[PDB]
């Protein structure tokens, strides 16, 4: 016996993701996340903790 | 009006005219693509639709 997820895991364009897909022919996947690794807090190097 | 003359005397006069309508038509002509007619009854599905 294991232990796993019920159910998918969801992704939706919802939000900011939404207006790059319309205006130009691309979307990132998880937009948020990736924003707030460039402008909200730059210069930091990468560590897996 | 009489008057004093030779002139001949005057009988009264009536006058009688007739008018009637124009008929005009218009027409205008929109075209509307078979996609937009179909997907104003296409369900809902996500935030980019």
């Amino acid at each position: 016996a294991m232990s796993g997820p019920a159910a998918y895991a969801s992704y939706v364009v919802r939000g900011a993701n939404l207006v790059t897909a319309v205006s130009y022919g691309r979307a990132m996947r998880n937009f948020e996340q990736f924003m707030a690794r460039i402008v909200d807090h730059p210069n930091a190097l990468p560590s897996v903790e | 009006i009489a008057h004093g003359d030779g002139r001949r005397p005057n009988k009264q006069r009536q006058y009688i005219v007739m008018k009637a309508c124009n008929k005009h038509h218009i027409g205008a002509e929109i075209e509307l693509a078979a996609a937009d007619i179909e997907l104003l009854f296409a369900e809902k599905e996500t935030p980019l639709d």
